[PDB]
């Protein structure tokens, strides 16, 4: 089944590429051509010579094998997406496929032949097999893509169920896309007012069966978004803490039995039922800000088992791009596992849960036993450079010439930066050397460290992260592995800021000097190697995972009155992971070795922004 | 497999091993043969005594002819010719009369006939060259006779002229053991590494990387490395590339860039050629395998080369006229396949869709301008991406255009005083007559390409005869050009 | 001073 | 090459012939290795040892695994226990002492030595079945818990 289907999908996938080919086109337009000029002879009374048989004739063979293409191709779909279904009735080894066929489903919404073969035989698929897509099946709801009443109702009624067997990776999703203008609310489009509606058509049907738990959870969302619309500027002056106010509904919210803790990954199982999670206990009473124009709110929280968990409420901010980030995060770690070649090296990213819940607020979860990579490296009282190279210049002495050259050109801004990197050796080396005397672990972590910096380097890379500065990055204290937190800058927008980011991840001396003697050839540049072969081997799941947007873009965007910087940031994801940029195609290990030259580039360094602290 | 019989099996692994550049294990093999067999069938007692010869195992103690000329290499290294010239005609009388003994009736068979025969008389040749002494003249001589024959052997198959070249290996091997210390041995060891190198290129050629490894590391036995790098390190790297080590090639073929321009000095016109000859290979090796993007690999190598070749040919001779024949048509080959890719991708639906987005930028950028609208973040954002596609796009067309102006003078130059690069006046015909719009390729075309020989067109003459419609309206410049060509070629060529 | 360029 | 020493030379010559799938190759050219030098050293001699039982060269004639492993299944060859067990047991003796003698500190190195001790123990239970009479369920029953451990072998590496 899954070899008839893979081929089904593969001669439907070269189909609609030739359909969509400039060649195509061309084809169509001289079969116009010819549709008008025989319309012409036809009008008008003209003896039938050889010309005009000929005309008509190959017309005739042209439309016919239009047809027939187009016959084919249909009954390629049918037989992809039937063979489909047969393989994910009673299989559990080929559930990796459930992508693909809700790629082909969705991207053929206008077949009624689909849609009902679909409700026929794949109404009975396990609903466990589509949680990684649930937020891509929850993005479908809009009419934009109008194929018949049946696509919607179907769809409807597979979220319905869905959410009925597993509510807890589903509530907080649709309740954060019916909360688009809670903040509003609580202190537009026709598409997004529909959405609006088929979300509040699924929360009403849910609580038709677990009202306590859907008030519970909209309870404990709508007290998330009231903390996050609270306005702590008068506290921006304390760090040790501050008493939240009683009248926030969170201090009176507690003793949640229904509610499983929304930051915390839940392991799925088979089974509808669910009785040995951990629960909502109790909230403190003290929060702590974090530093930042938003005002980031950090609040923790205590579980049945009575062990509190960190949570970072990021109001006024948009995490559904941060959510986008988490969840292709996840995409790439699953890959990477099932990948023989990279399952041995054990390549792995490191993530931590998102959870949106409106769309100018959210919540995410805090990262615990990691120290950020600045405050380790250029403290003031007791940093690295400090204590190893007290003769070297202080981290205060190369702000202030970064602050005295941006002004200047670009003669002295690689000249003055020449000269701190002269006077700036690197010392982040001596991290696992300090932290593990064990020579065993030592090589352990540090060969960890140098596969998680080129895991995380290849993809944020492919994902155009910008802002990676020290104090974006966290490594663990245990496992030497770096964390990626803000993510708040992505899809190429470093170049839209006022000084362009020059390389495509960070790659500076510090980084490469703690990868080892050998330093980025050697492990880095095959693990980068490994990632860019997974990430190119299975880049219709990378755009499945991307194509979310389109339909709910999120805040920033489409704003001052198919969205624009959608299709343009999808498209330059095609060409990064397909590597043929404006037409030139390159290999794994040429864009490789282009990657890394732009990264450890000094000409790029220079011209980086003077608090992004290169030479750091 | 062990159900062939031994009398052929034995033979089969004796020949893979000799084709597959073992010979120390191909000696053991055979001796543990020996060992477990007492009694030898002349098949392998054959094979042995080729063995022996080709490996240098003077130890091993009618004949055959590769007994024959086992028996002929010990004479001669004994200095007794005697025995050396009788053995050498009783090795011509048995091949003649087994050739001639047979039916015949097939070209083919005569081919090894022929080969030992040649061999034979090559041998012939030393015996009387090593008769009373040694000159250069007379080595030098010896070799050329050597390389012209070698060259009416090069539609010969490989497997009819790898006993010469082995043969002629092992008679340079043994002439290098048996020279004096003097100036001579020099010349002995420069003729035995042009053998060895012309040996490399020979099974380069044939889809055979052992021998030709076998080859460098003769050389490396020999000759040593030192602050200028000799010709065959290039062949190294070319080894090594067709070795399917595309890493190490590219390695070593960059040392030899950096030692060569570090420490050229004008020394020697073959450290020039060679020169030349290293920076095109790592140009097409870069075009090739795409590790690095063509605007720095072109000027990087490329025009290096042809600078490097055009500012030093004050002698025009063919070594070197040959070289910048072979540096120009990289050159030219690189710029065309740029310019057809970037092309092809201007002429791709990506395109097209990407130009759309532009052109609604653009709009949307004039609506608010139009429309007194304060500059937010999306404003800004939407301005700064349009400037930076605007960018992209005008630096794609002025590459594309240097693309097409470095194609086309390449051409030009490779035409001018080239004839084995004559295939490539169709590409530059079509490359001019698709891009008669732009001026500055039909003025060089009418300025440097004028003086083209009329001859290279004639092929495509109908082609040129069919170009004066005005549908392809690009000035009246390309119209007089091409009228003044095809009236010099009519006078040229009327027939 | 802020490590990050807002805006 | 022939710079490399010969004492790993040979060895490597060896392991890649036998990593080639040439067998009759290989035998004959150690006979000319036997014949050309007289004394053996130890490496070599393993390899012996090893080539002789890996291509059930019978005829050929402490002690090294491959020796004892040699030995054991000539041993069982003639219906010879006593001797088979005796040279199994110094075989795991001497295994496991020379492992733990050195410094360890690598997980790499221990695979080999399980992967004797796996050989060595899957000859005992051969030895065990073989001791009296062999059965079909006795047989089936080997081959599947034989499948069962290779499928827990589906992540280690070929070499071992
Ligand atoms: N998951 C996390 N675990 C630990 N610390 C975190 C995490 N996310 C953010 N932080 C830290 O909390 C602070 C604010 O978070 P951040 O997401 O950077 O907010 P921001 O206001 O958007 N700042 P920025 O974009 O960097 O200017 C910083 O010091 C971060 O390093
Ligand atoms: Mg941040």
């Amino acid at each position: 089944f899954l070899s008839l289907a893979r081929f089904s999908d593969t001669q439907y996938q070269r189909i609609e590429n030739y359909m969509k080919s400039s060649e195509f086109e061309n084809k169509q337009a001289l079969l116009k051509r010819a549709k008008e000029e025989v319309g012409l002879l036809r009008e008008h009374k003209i003896q039938t010579n050889r010309y005009t048989v000929k005309v008509q004739r190959e017309l005739e063979l042209d439309e016919l094998a239009l047809r027939a293409l187009k016959e084919d191709r249909k009954r390629f779909l049918c037989k992809a997406v039937e063979n489909y279904i047969n393989c994910l009735l009673s299989g559990e080894e080929h559930d990796m496929w459930v992508f693909r066929l809700c790629s082909l489903w969705l991207e053929n919404s206008g077949v009624s032949e689909v849609n009902g073969m679909m409700k026929r035989d794949g109404m009975k698929i396990p609903t466990y097999k589509f949680l990684p897509l649930m937020y891509q099946l929850a993005a479908r709801m809009g009419t934009k893509m109008m194929g018949g009443l049946g696509f919607h109702e179907v769809l409807n009624n597979l979220i319905s169920r869905i959410s009925m067997d597993h509510p807890h990776h589903t509530l907080f999703i649709i309740l954060a896309l019916a909360n688009a203008n809670r903040d509003e609310f609580l202190t537009s489009s026709q598409l997004d007012e529909d959405r609006t509606e088929a979300a509040n058509r699924i929360i009403c049907t849910i609580r038709s069966r677990r009202p306590q738990m859907v008030r519970s959870v909209e309870a404990l969302c709508d007290a998330y978004i009231i903390l996050a619309n609270l306005d702590a500027t008068q506290w921006k002056t304390q760090r040790k803490g501050i008493n939240i106010p009683a009248d926030q509904p969170i201090t009176k919210l507690k003793n949640l039995e229904d509610v499983v803790v929304p930051t915390m990954e839940i392991k799925v199982d088979h089974t509808g039922e669910y009785g040995n999670l951990v629960t909502i206990q109790s909230f403190k009473a003290e929060f702590r800000l974090a530093g930042g124009v938003n005002l980031p709110k950090i609040i923790d929280c205590v579980g049945s088992d009575g062990k509190e968990r960190r949570q970072l409420v990021k109001g006024r901010d948009d995490l559904r791009q941060d959510a986008v980030m988490q969840q292709v995060f996840q995409m790439c770690n699953t890959l990477l596992q099932r990948n023989t070649e990279t399952r041995k090296r054990k390549l792995t990213i490191c993530t931590y849960k998102v959870v949106p819940l409106s769309q100018r607020s959210g919540v995410l979860e805090w990262c615990t036993g990691t120290v950020p990579i600045g405050e380790f490296l250029v403290n003031n009282e007791d940093g690295a450079h400090k204590r190893y190279r007290p003769n070297d210049f202080s981290a205060f002495q190369c702000q202030k010439k970064m602050m005295e050259v941006q002004k200047k050109s670009f003669e002295e801004k690689y000249e003055v930066f020449m000269d701190v990197c002269q006077n700036f050796q690197p010392v982040f080396r001596y991290f696992c050397m300090e932290k593990f005397l064990d020579p065993a672990i030592w090589f352990e972590k540090r060969l960890a460290y140098t596969r998680s910096v080129a895991t995380s380097s290849i993809v944020g890379y492919i994902l155009g992260l910008g802002d990676r500065h020290v104090q974006n990055i966290l490594i663990n204290e245990q496992s030497a592995e770096l964390v990626h937190i803000d993510l708040g800058v992505a899809f190429e927008q470093g170049k839209i800021l006022p000084t362009p980011e020059t390389v495509p991840f960070r790659l500076t001396r510090d980084i490469v000097d703690g990868m080892g003697i050998t330093g980025v050839e050697g492990v880095f540049r095959r693990c980068c190697e490994k990632t860019m072969e997974v990430m190119r081997n299975s880049q219709e799941t990378l755009l499945t995972i991307v194509e979310v947007l389109l339909y709910d873009p999120l805040f920033d965007w489409t704003m001052n009155p198919f969205n624009k910087v959608a299709e343009r940031v999808l498209m330059r994801l095609q060409e990064k992971l397909k590597g043929v940029e404006e037409g030139t195609v390159l290999s794994v290990g040429g864009q490789v070795n282009l990657l890394i030259q732009q990264a450890i580039d000094p000409k790029n360094l220079s011209r980086l922004f003077p608090g992004w602290k290169a030479w750091v | 497999e062990t159900a062939i019989p031994s009398s052929t099996r034995q033979a089969g692994i004796i020949q893979a091993l000799q084709n597959l550049g073992l010979c120390h294990i191909l000696s053991v093999y055979l001796k543990g043969l020996d060992y477990e067999n007492k009694d030898w069938c002349p098949e392998l007692e054959e094979l042995h005594y080729q063995a022996a010869w080709r490996n240098m195992q003077w130890d091993h103690c009618g004949t055959s002819y590769h007994e024959s000329l086992y028996n002929a290499l010990q004479s001669l290294r004994d200095r007794e010719f005697s025995t050396f010239y009788e053995s050498l005609k009783y090795a011509r009388v048995k091949e003649v009369e087994e050739m001639c003994k047979r039916s015949l009736e097939s070209v083919y068979s005569l081919y090894p006939t022929l080969s030992r025969l040649q061999a034979i008389g090559e041998l012939e040749s030393i015996g009387e060259l090593f008769s009373r002494s040694v000159t250069h003249r007379q080595l030098s001589e010896v070799y050329i006779k050597w390389q012209k024959h070698s060259q009416l052997l090069k539609d010969s198959d490989f497997s009819f002229q790898e006993p010469i070249m082995a043969l002629r290996t092992v008679i340079l091997e043994i002439l290098m053991e048996k020279e004096m210390d003097n100036s001579q041995r020099e010349c002995i060891k420069d003729i035995l590494t042009k053998h060895l190198v012309e040996l490399s290129i020979l099974a380069r050629t044939f889809k055979n990387t052992q021998l030709p490894e076998r080859a460098i590391f003769q050389i490396k036995q020999y000759n040593s490395v030192s602050c200028g790098v000799s010709e065959w390190q290039l062949e190294e790297a070319q080894v090594f590339w067709a070795k399917k080590e595309q890493s190490l090639a590219l390695s070593i073929l960059k040392q030899m860039i950096k030692k060569l321009d570090a420490s050229c000095a004008a020394n020697n016109p073959s450290l020039k050629l060679t020169y030349t000859e290293c920076l095109r290979v790592c140009g097409n090796w870069l075009a090739e395998t795409c590790l690095e993007n063509p605007a720095v690999i072109m000027q990087t190598y490329l025009e290096k080369a042809v600078e490097v070749a055009g500012n030093y040919d004050g002698e025009s001779s063919d070594e070197l006229r040959n070289g910048k024949m072979k540096a120009f048509l990289s050159l030219a080959r690189f710029s065309d396949t740029q310019y057809q890719r970037i092309e092809n991708y201007m002429k791709s639906s990506e395109f097209e869709n990407k130009q759309a987005l532009l052109k609604r930028a653009k709009e949307e950028v004039g609506l608010l301008r139009e429309h007194k609208i304060q500059t937010n973040r999306y404003t800004v954002k939407v301005q700064r991406e349009l400037e930076l596609d605007e960018l992209a796009l005008r630096a794609l067309k002025e590459d594309r255009k240097r693309f097409l102006c470095k194609a086309v003078e390449n051409y030009i130059n490779c035409l001018l005083s080239g004839e084995e690069h004559d295939m490539w006046v169709f590409r530059l015909c079509s490359l001019w007559l698709e891009n008669s719009g732009v001026s500055e390729v039909n003025g060089m075309m009418k300025r440097d390409g004028m003086k083209i020989p009329t001859y290279k067109f004639l092929p495509l003459m109908y082609q040129l005869a069919a170009r004066m419609g005005t549908k392809m309206m690009g000035g009246l410049g390309f119209h007089e050009v091409l009228n003044n060509l095809i009236s010099r070629i009519s006078m040229d060529h009327p027939h | 001073p802020p490590l990050s360029q807002e805006t």
